[PDB]
């Protein structure tokens, strides 16, 4: 189970794939539309990836617990330049997500993309699975990935402020260290990379 | 001369549920382009039966070793979308809204236990009017039942059928009524290698072959 | 079936392992169109006014219920506005509110209900039940509607949604309450 | 298709009665149901 | 018997905009022949595209090099019908009947000065969002923009393109609105030859693919 | 594009100069006869007469304004009383006025409204909403009329344009009042 | 034409429902718009 998943210079290998979940399409097609003018761009510079640690699977976190990353987030390489000089924006996104555990611990995370998500009940997470999503068990795979494309009610954004997507990591059952080999922690870390990014609408930037 | 004509009674007043068009009032507009767009869907049951999703337990969506109690049940709830355990799952949300179904449903496991603890369970689905509902698998092993065990594949998947008098059953309970009507399914661990837990991520979506029928609003308190 | 569960891959299984058949079924009341095309109650008018926003239909209603069933949609809308009254007017979307309707499109009033059909007027591709725009979670947008009717008189409303479309479930929650039993149970219809 | 069905037909124009549709230059779940494994995982005995 | 009919509640009260026709009541006029009358006109658009009309600039249709102050900007104004500038031009007089719009816009600019008087001057799009509006052609010089001098034609012509997140844009402007949510355009004089004037007259005409829908009797105070 | 302006010759131009496209434009709404193919509301009847003159539409409806932005027109018409009344009558272009209808066209009321379709009948080969005839400007004929209407009652009067022909352009000015602000500004339909 | 649209009909004849036109013995806009320059005076760069 090892594959390479590669985005401009940059690759990742994981030895523990469990497969690629595809959300709501099998590729982001970008149909240009009337909103643009035609004045579009592809910026391919941009697309590669980049990492944040999202939290500490722990042994006290029941099931509920609930970290979030609204997309975009912040940029500190080139797609984040895009965000200073263009006005409009558009792009779909290849998420990793791992938890490094030994195959000795137990426990499950589940792993969703989940569009426009303003407020989530209790209730709600029982039906997470309605998203595009993959889990995060220690007994089986360290990986999960999640590739969605762009998503909207308009073709485009105007520079962040609306957040399409937020990826949602979730306990489902806890994390354990019963067997006296496993870790009393696993880092679940986050590794992203934007596609197919269009940008439009050139401004100064600096001053 | 005129065409003469009949005005009927009984027929002509306002409907909710009518098969008929409104006169319009505004010509001429065209839409944007909403082609591509992803993730459309065109029928609940395509969905209901791609994405399963999480029954209760007393809070959680998994069943359990557990602590004191030679007790090898881990779960029996009646065959029923208005069971407790039923209660969050995208089933018996959709169900509410009609009165009658028929078909099959698949419930799914998955086994989130390390490496090195092992166990065996067993899934059986107990018709209406058995009486002392089972307690042991070599009882529970006179019905419609699957056994499997932990190893590479961590889910597993059972079918459960549609026995009754009739075509169709209800979604609802009536008040007077004791015993479920649809039988229960039963889950039971036979044995397990440590009795630290492990915890079985239980799971419900829709058989290819289940259909609803007759929407209702049953709006309110 | 054993299978890989982690992967999320869809497993639909028959009874034929334990040697059953499959029945012929029709998904016909599961139809996500038929379903919407029903007129539901959203209320009263305001001040003899009343936005058309399908977010104003119940949520608990079979309509309310399933067009929140999505994140995105598209439909076309019929109007009904029951009571009496004279006459419900209509502007499209992005239009300012106005003090009289006074030459938009008028309808009067016939056997005290006014019907009537209208056309999605957004200026978007699509519309949504939820925006995460600036609402930062932690562990909708002006544009987002079908015009605004003003009526002679206060009248119950009745929106009906036409060639619907939806993209992107989202979850259903049942909403009964089980109080402290295991079962729910209610009375269902019988002979008396 | 939905919930209207007159045998005969509709009086007034399509441009009247609907909101016309436009196109530049598809279920997701429908697909996505369809490719659900059904089979068995392993080998089958008896 | 005789066909029977159901009356429809809901259908048929008075309409404005209603797709049907009245009863005739008196026939046989002939009218008199209107063969090639001139100036017919057949869409609004038409002759918006083809006549383009004059801006304001408190009181005047020119823009002017100016008295005192070193500042570069002749206009900078919101893309948008309800601005002052625009308040006496064909475009936005129709545009108050219509809700939505799309599309591009022409801006001309004709040189007024004599023939030995010189300048160089530049026109930019200043998308949305933009922080400090730019002040010097120097920075505009960052946005979608034209630089034009002074020669033999008197005037120039730039194109105002449409972006946005959506594919309509509204003709009115909410109250709880506090920046163009379309952007600014910005005219700039880069250098001039005297710093007596030369007049710039500024005009406004529809784009080839610019349009207009919903329409709308906004009518009185 | 540098051009001679003087000329007065016309120049329209595309993005791509810059690089940009054309987008697919419909123009339905701008077409002059849909536009004036509608129902406005001139006002009410007199002691129960109403000459059909189109100058009476109010200047600042949609129908008004764009009837005004034209130099010349030609059009059949429809005409709608509403009020309680029981029967408009009707005398066309160059009848004497007269003391009752009686025997002319007569059309009775039905629920409250009577609607009737009339005929272009002036004698012209069309008809000027403004004619500088004798009035010497320093920097309308008895004949521009449809007829004259008799009514029972006190009625709104409505008047439809059909079949409308416009001919030289004129001005259409916005009627909005900026105040002193710079943009203008209202309050726009939005979700409450 | 214009904002009448009956996938119908008309049940009076024309003779009584609108005026009926004639001819003795063209869209002046339209042309004129027509006829607009679109492209470039003088010569393109790059």
């Amino acid at each position: 189970r090892i594959v390479t998943t590669s985005h401009g210079t940059t690759t990742s290998t994981t030895q523990s794939s469990v497969g690629v979940t595809y959300g709501y399409a099998l590729t982001d097609k970008f149909l240009p539309g009337p909103n643009t003018n035609g004045l579009e761009t592809r910026v391919e510079q941009a697309e590669r990836f980049f990492k944040h640690k999202l939290f500490d699977w722990t042994l006290d976190q029941q099931f509920g617990t609930t970290y979030v990353l609204e997309l975009p987030t912040d940029h500190k390489g080139i797609y984040g330049q895009l965000v200073d000089s263009h006005a409009y924006i558009r792009n779909g996104w290849d998420v990793q997500v791992s938890a490094t555990a030994t195959q000795f611990n137990g426990g499950c995370l589940l792993v969703a993309m989940v569009p426009e998500l303003c407020k989530l009940d209790d209730r709600e997470k029982y039906q997470l699975t309605l998203f595009p999503h993959q889990f995060l068990n220690p007994r089986t795979n360290t990986t999960a990935h999640i590739q969605v494309p762009y998503l909207g009610v308009d073709r485009h954004d105007q520079g962040t402020r609306h957040k399409a997507w937020t990826l949602v990591v979730m306990v489902l059952a806890p994390y354990t260290n019963d067997q006296t080999i496993g870790s009393t922690k696993a880092e679940v870390y986050v590794n992203i990379a934007p596609t197919n990014v269009y940008v439009a609408g050139e401004k100064p930037v600096k001053q | 001369g005129i065409l003469p004509v009949a005005v009927s009674d009984g027929y002509g007043g306002f409907q909710n549920t009518d098969p008929k068009t409104s006169d319009p009032v505004y010509g001429h507009v065209y839409n944007p382009a909403r082609t591509l767009y992803p993730g459309r869907f065109t029928n609940l049951l395509d969905v209901a039966e791609a994405c399963p999703t999480l029954l209760d337990f007393n809070g959680v969506p998994y069943v359990q070793t557990q602590s004191n109690s030679g007790s090898k049940v881990l779960a029996c709830f009646d065959l029923a979308f208005g069971h407790k355990n039923m209660k969050n799952t995208y089933m018996s949300g959709l169900a509410q809204y009609f009165a009658q179904y028929s078909g099959t449903l698949n419930l799914h496991f998955m086994y989130t236990g390390p490496t090195n603890n092992k166990a065996k369970y067993m899934v059986a689905y107990i018709p209406p009017g058995t009486h002392p509902l089972p307690e042991t698998p070599e009882m529970a092993s006179h019905c419609y039942h699957a056994e499997w065990d932990t190893g590479l594949n961590s889910t597993f998947t059972f079918t459960v059928p549609y026995f009754s008098a009739a075509d169709y059953a209800y979604t609802y309970a009536d008040e007077p009524e004791q015993a479920s009507v649809q039988g229960w399914v039963g889950v039971y661990q036979i044995t397990d290698t440590h009795e630290k837990d492990g915890a079985v991520i239980v799971t419900v979506s829709a058989g290819p072959d289940f259909e609803f029928r007759m929407p209702i609003s049953p709006s309110r308190q | 079936t054993t299978s890989a569960g982690e992967g999320a891959d869809p497993v639909t299984t028959d009874a034929s392992a334990h040697g059953g058949d499959t029945r012929t079924t029709r998904r016909a009341h599961t139809d996500v169109t038929f379903l919407l095309d029903r007129f539901t109650l959203v209320g009263k008018t305001n001040d003899n006014k009343l936005v058309l926003d399908l977010l104003s239909t119940k949520e608990k209603s079979l309509v309310g219920a399933l067009l929140r069933a999505a994140t995105y949609y598209f439909s076309d809308l019929e109007v009904a506005c029951v009571g009496t009254n004279a006459w419900v007017g209509w502007t499209p979307n992005g239009s300012p509110v106005l003090t009289e309707v006074g030459d938009n499109p008028v309808v009067f009033s016939r056997r005290g209900t006014t019907r009537f059909a209208l056309p999605y007027t957004a200026p978007h591709r699509v519309l949504a039940t939820v925006y995460n725009g600036d609402c930062k979670y932690k562990p909708i947008p002006t544009t987002f509607n079908y015009g605004m009717i003003y009526t002679q008189a206060e009248v119950d409303v009745y929106l009906r949604m036409k060639r619907a479309e939806l993209y992107c479930p989202r979850p259903v929650l049942t909403h009964y309450d089980h109080n402290g039993r295991d079962r729910y149970k209610t009375t269902l219809v019988k002979p008396a | 298709s939905g919930n209207t069905g007159s045998i005969i037909n509709n009086y007034y124009m399509q441009q009247y009665q609907n909101s016309m549709d436009t196109q530049l230059g598809n279920d997701w779940f429908s697909k996505l149901a369809q490719s659900a494994f059904s089979g068995l995982v392993g080998a089958l005995l008896a």
